[PDB]
RNA sequence: UUACU
């Protein structure tokens, strides 16, 4: 029960913001989003360092 | 209307090589068919 | 001619009362920049609610975790818009009007103009519609100065290059612009390997108000670039941000509570 | 009401004239983003 | 009308939503009869 | 037929339109191919009336110190042009006009960078420029071209756009240091006190190179944009002590001067004097 | 049959770039679990079509339940309008997940 | 999401490390630009405040000390310099590559090249294909 | 020889394929044994 | 000899279209650096017994 | 001083095998090039038997180590620009919240929907590949299954 | 004596 400030408590809500109120990079085309048409994303590849 | 027409098109011509330019049908694959006597018009046989 | 109107706490401010024909050239940039409002939420709220729905956005994100909130006024946003900064709205109003087909609009008609095509020598006649013609003329022609007849002096005239804020598009030209600069930042930051980490942003020009999320270091790396690109756009953003503090349309929201600003309603002036 | 659009005089005259015009640039469709989710989505099929 | 009939009754929607759909499908019937007299007499001589 | 471009150059500048997309590319070594009589072209009802505001504010005794602001490129050849348009307006108005000759900030600030109280008088400004005093920006530009080491015009062609454009961005930051505040050596103080102080003429004509000098020139409702019969970058390889310093700054100023004002076409200002009804 | 709907749609991916990097792993074969497959070059989405056949079961469980409590056609059809509204919002975002 | 109150939590307002550096610069300007009794009323509200409700008590009350609601009216020749004079804060904004121009050399179609505007048209130019149907 | 060679793949159409040897397969007007509903809807797109 | 792209009025319009990024670099384009995986050994010069 | 040298030279791995530690901590099918320093720049191999043996003492004596590992994994997700929140709600289709007969439904969607925190969505994604040192447990969903 | 959203 040693919680790590909200780590072990799993909230299975958290599929409703994933399903609705989030914009994704590969959803912002077509889209389908708050783009509101088609615009761009230029996918970010994060650095290893 | 001529110069206006002439202007409209209106500046690029020097891309196509015009060495022995003929008018031939192609296959939808992309090979140039020969002159077929019974499909093409008479004026496409020898582009004079 | 310079109309003057004053507010509760701002200094004595002037705005330009345009006649019907100078109002006419600004109208097609007003109608083009109007339809971005229905398209993008974040081109945002008009104040029809009166009650809690004008703040029901700001009451929610302040109630959340790991958020820093910035609320930006640029300082003076009539001045700053030089003619060159004004041009960023002019491309958007042009580039809509070419793909469109508007016949006649007013005292125009879709006709056959001589158009120079850069990297062509020689004029080649495109077909332009009336929206195109009108917008080009208005964009070209723009006189900005306000001229006030004085009882002291003869006729004092403002040195132009401001934004003559009465034209038609005085609410869209500062909305469509700042929407392009802050949202366009998270394309440019995504273009070179940095994340975006910005949630919903509400722009009623000039009042910018964006909402960030992540660690306390990630959001700040974005919060500087939203300042620094507005700093390099020729704008004096004043400076405001905080964790749990947010303002928009002179209505403070904090901690999930609503603070009033009671003194702005002067009962007796 | 989402599909139907105001009857601009300029493009009804264009769609008639495109029918017997020669096609040189290959035409392409406006990107219709519909779902075909509800049984009210037959309006797109009646459009076609 | 029979295609939208099967899709409405497979997914058990209202009696009124199926009726107000089919009342719309025959409002396009009335409007098509009123203008086909003008298409097939005056548009068709222009395409000729 | 087939005389050069410098023979009767003065009449062609006063009355010509080079109907070609800029860069047209005519030069002082260019000759004539053919001549045919053509219709007298008609001036610009949208650009006649903007210039007609200044030709009303010069007339009325109401408006104190009207001002005409003329933007062009660095090689449009307007200091040789609007020196005689002062001579066409003052003889028609019966007043005294004087053009500030467009570089008189740059010639003057090089002379007194150092001086705590400078002389803002009108007679001191005009007895200073054209040409022997170097401009201040041509000192700054001159130092800058060196740092990305370059001294030849043909070497400037070898440089290309984004590697060039970063040099232009570096060139700007010495611009804004004279535009931002109203210090005692800034641009805003110079075009104010020259325009106010009683020794000056009633209706000066300033000329600006780059746009967003509009917050500095003062004060007017009439800013025009001059497009002469001159491929201006050809005239900067002409200039005949041009070098790269003249040609870098035309390029820098074209990056700061778009056509967001009324193009004015130098025969139309000579046309509007004539139309106006005088006393 | 309802507990068959909880099965994952993924694959057991081996850690090839961890062993060659000689990184520490607390098992013999390091086999982490990816939740869903990559979906290039396809018209339909094989992960978003799994959710089509789950709601095709769940809109029949809620339909067999609501007719047993003989409730309204209006209160039941508006539920089934929402169950296929999850279909439209799943087909949009499963392109970015997979 | 749908603005009803669902919970209460205790969330600790300590503004982060980089705005604590803006406190040192601002409190020096608080000391000299203000009347010292108005300043001493403020410095008690920093120190005495114990709840989030308590800062709200002082803030609306310190706000009405800086305003009288009087609309600030003079003759507008005095405020022409202050209000609508154009300022250039620091940078110049550069111009577009003009692609098309009509018979007079003026902007007809134009595109941005690596500026501040090119950041803006990276977002905005996507809408020109849809708004042209609205 | 005049046969129809169906591809057997599930591809999104593009107008690049309009100049090639591929056709849209909804408009084959060939009755598939087991798909007599989709083909019957495609008999409504015939011209008149 | 220039026609006509060396003039900046036509060069600036042909760089908004297809903006050039890549330059000729006949070496190896270093963009990242790597730290050692374990600072394990000290590197003294004259050892003491 | 000879044991420390006979491990640094006979391990036969170089500084060029630091690249294999970069192909793991970056995206799949990335490509690295150069510099090919060769055997003039040697290095120990990454000690496999020791680190996995001391992560099992660190997991036993320090059960907060899951907070270290997840914070690294959360920091990769938020730096990847992979899922970002937004203000627009589309939980319901066009005119269903306004519909009267579905008021029993929308009072359970909003009621569920309202709590889960954002950006615990950013956190969770880091739970689908972290180690487990504390046993996770469910946030109490007290329901009745009546309607 | 007086602007637009
Ligand atoms: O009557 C009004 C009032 C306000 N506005 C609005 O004013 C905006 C420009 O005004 P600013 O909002 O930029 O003024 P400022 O904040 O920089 O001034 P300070 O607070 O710093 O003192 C414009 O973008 C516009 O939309 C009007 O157009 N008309
Ligand atoms: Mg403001
Ligand atoms: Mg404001």
């Amino acid at each position: 029960g040693e919680t790590v400030d909200g780590l072990t408590i799993i909230d299975t809500s958290i599929v409703w913001p994933i399903l609705c109120q989030c914009t994704y990079p590969l959803v912002r085309q077509s889209g389908k989003g708050v783009d509101a048409v088609s615009i761009m994303e230029e996918i970010v590849y994060p650095d290893p360092s | 209307y001529g110069k206006l027409t002439l202007r409209f098109l209106g500046t690029l011509t020097r891309s196509l090589k015009m060495q022995n330019a003929q008018i031939r049908r192609i296959r939808p694959d992309g090979t140039v068919l020969r002159y077929d006597d019974q499909i093409d018009i008479e004026a496409f046989r020898w582009s004079r | 001619k310079l109309v003057e109107r004053q507010q509760s706490d701002r200094r004595q401010r002037a705005i330009s009362g345009l006649d019907n024909d100078r109002l006419f050239l600004s109208f097609m940039p007003y109608t083009i920049g109007k339809q971005i409002y229905e398209l993008n939420d974040n081109a945002a709220q008009g104040k029809q609610a009166g009650n809690a729905f004008d703040i029901g956005e700001m009451l929610y994100w302040t109630s959340q975790r790991n958020v820093l909130l910035s609320s930006i006024d640029v300082a003076g946003m009539d001045a700053s818009v030089t003619t060159n900064t004004k041009d960023i709205y002019n491309t958007f109003v042009l580039d809509v009007a070419s793909k469109c087909t508007v016949p006649r609009f007013g005292p125009y008609y879709a006709k056959n103009m001589e158009v120079f095509e850069a990297g062509n020598r020689q004029s080649q006649v495109r077909y332009v519609n009336a929206a195109w013609q009108a917008c080009a003329l208005e964009a070209a022609n723009s006189q900005t100065s306000t001229s006030y007849e004085s009882e002291i002096f003869g006729q004092v005239k403002n040195a132009e290059g401001t934004y003559p804020s009465g034209r038609a598009d005085t609410s869209t030209h500062h909305t469509v612009l700042l929407q392009g600069l802050v949202r366009g930042n998270e394309l440019k930051r995504a273009s070179d390997g940095k994340n975006s980490c910005l949630a919903t942003i509400k722009i009623l020009g000039d009042d910018i108000m964006e909402i960030f999320q992540g660690s306390e270091s990630d959001t700040y790396d974005h919060a500087v670039s939203n300042a620094s690109i507005l700093n390099e756009s020729g704008f004096a953003t004043t400076a405001e941000l905080s964790q749990n503090s947010i303002v928009l349309l002179q209505q403070l929201v904090v901690n999930g509570t609503f603070w009033g600003f009671a003194d702005r309603i002067s009962l007796w002036t | 009401k989402a599909r139907a659009s105001e009857a601009d005089i300029s493009s009804i005259h264009l769609a008639i004239a495109r029918e017997v015009s020669p096609m040189f640039n290959v035409h392409e469709l406006k990107k219709i983003a519909e779902s075909f989710e509800d049984p009210s989505s037959i309006v797109v099929v009646l459009e076609f | 009308a029979n295609v939208v009939n099967e899709r409405a009754v497979q997914d058990d929607m209202q009696k009124a939503t199926r009726s107000c759909t089919k009342q719309w499908l025959r409002h396009l019937e009335t409007q098509f009869d009123n203008i086909a007299v003008a298409h097939t007499d005056h548009l068709s001589v222009v395409y000729a | 037929v087939g005389d050069d471009y410098l023979k009767e150059y003065k009449k062609l500048l006063f009355y010509g339109v080079i109907t070609d997309a800029i860069p047209s590319g005519i030069s002082t070594r260019s000759t004539i191919m053919k001549i045919s009589p053509h219709k007298m072209m008609n001036p610009s009802g949208g650009a006649l009336a903007v210039l007609s505001k200044f030709l009303e504010a010069v007339v009325s005794t109401n408006v104190i110190n009207a001002t005409l602001v003329v933007y062009a490129e660095k090689g449009a050849g307007k200091t040789s042009f609007l020196s005689t348009y002062a001579e066409q307006l003052s003889l028609a108005s019966g007043q005294v006009v004087g053009h500030l000759s467009s570089d008189a900030y740059g010639r003057w600030l090089a002379k007194t960078k150092d001086i705590e109280e400078p002389s803002f008088a009108y007679d001191y400004v005009l007895s200073l420029d054209t040409d022997d005093n170097e401009s201040y920006y041509e000192q700054k530009a001159s130092e800058l071209l060196m740092s990305h080491g370059i001294s030849e015009v043909a070497q400037y062609e070898l440089l290309s756009v984004r590697k060039k454009i970063k040099m232009m961005d570096e060139m700007n930051e010495v611009l804004i240091a004279q535009l931002e505040n109203a210090d005692t050596h800034s641009e805003r103080n110079f075009y104010y006190m020259v325009s106010t102080g009683k020794t000056t003429p009633r209706i000066l004509i300033v000329e600006g190179h780059f746009n967003a000098q509009d917050a500095t020139i003062a004060r007017t409702d009439t800013t025009v944009l001059l497009r002469t019969i001159n491929d201006t970058t050809q005239a900067m390889r002409d200039r005949q002590r041009g070098g790269v310093v003249q040609l870098f700054l035309r390029d820098t100023y074209y990056r700061l001067l778009p056509a967001l004002h009324t193009t004015v076409y130098p025969f139309e200002m000579l046309e509007s004097i004539k139309r106006w009804k005088w006393v | 049959a309802i507990m068959r709907l909880f099965t994952p749609q993924g694959f057991l991916r081996t850690d090839d770039l961890a062993i060659a990097a000689n990184f520490p792993r607390a098992s013999r074969n390091p086999q982490t679990y990816i939740p869903y497959t990559n979906q290039r070059g396809t018209v339909t989405n094989e992960f978003a079509s799994r959710f089509r056949t789950i709601v095709a079961t769940l809109a029949n469980v809620v339909n067999e339940r609501a007719v047993q409590d003989d409730m309204q056609k209006a209160t039941r059809s508006c539920t089934k309008q929402w169950l296929r509204h999850l279909e439209t919002q799943f087909d949009n975002i499963a392109v970015a997940h997979t | 999401q749908f603005n009803e109150v669902i919970g209460h939590r205790t969330k600790s307002t300590s503004e982060p490390h980089f705005v604590s550096s803006t406190f040192i610069s601002l409190r020096a300007k608080r000391a000299e630009l203000l009347y010292p009794e108005f300043n001493a009323y403020i410095n008690r509200a920093i120190q005495l405040s114990k709840t989030q409700n308590d800062v709200a008590n002082y803030y609306a009350a310190c706000r009405a000390m800086t305003n009288d609601g009087t609309f600030l009216a003079t003759l507008t020749e005095l405020s022409l310099d202050a209000a609508v004079f154009p300022r250039i804060e620091q940078h110049l904004v550069t111009r577009p590559a003009v692609l098309m121009s009509n018979t007079r050399h003026e902007s007809l179609k134009q595109k941005y090249t690596n500026g501040v505007g090119s950041i803006a048209q990276s977002y905005l130019s996507s809408f020109t294909d849809e708004i042209a149907k609205r | 020889a005049g046969e129809f060679e169906f591809s057997g793949r599930n591809e999104k159409w593009d107008q690049s394929l309009y100049l090639s040897e591929h056709f849209p397969a909804l408009f084959s007007d060939v009755p598939l044994a087991g798909a007599n509903t989709i083909i019957a809807i495609m008999r409504l797109f015939t011209p008149q | 000899v220039q026609s006509r792209t060396d003039v900046f009025n036509e060069q600036f319009a042909n760089e908004a279209l297809h903006p050039m990024t890549k330059v000729i670099f006949n070496g190896l384009d270093v963009n990242t650096e790597v730290q050692p995986l374990s600072d394990d050994f000290k590197q003294i010069s004259d050892p003491k017994g | 001083l000879n044991i420390n040298l006979r491990a640094l030279m006979e391990a036969n791995v170089t500084a060029d095998d630091r690249i294999k530690a970069l192909q793991a901590h970056s995206m799949i099918s990335t490509q690295f090039h150069g510099p090919n320093q060769g055997a003039l720049r040697p290095e120990l191999a990454f000690d496999h038997d020791h680190i996995i043996r001391c992560l099992m003492l660190a997991a036993a004596n320090y059960p907060r180590l899951e907070g270290i590992i997840v914070q690294i994994n959360t920091g990769y997700v938020a730096s990847a620009n992979v899922i970002r929140p937004v203000s627009e709600k589309r939980y319901f289709p066009e005119n269903l919240e306004q519909n009267q007969s579905a008021a029993r439904l929308v009072s359970a969607v909003k009621a569920r929907a309202s709590e889960a925190d954002i950006s615990s969505i950013h956190l969770a994604i880091a739970r689908e590949v972290s180690p487990m040192f504390n046993v996770h447990e469910l946030k109490k969903i007290a329901e009745s299954f009546e309607d």
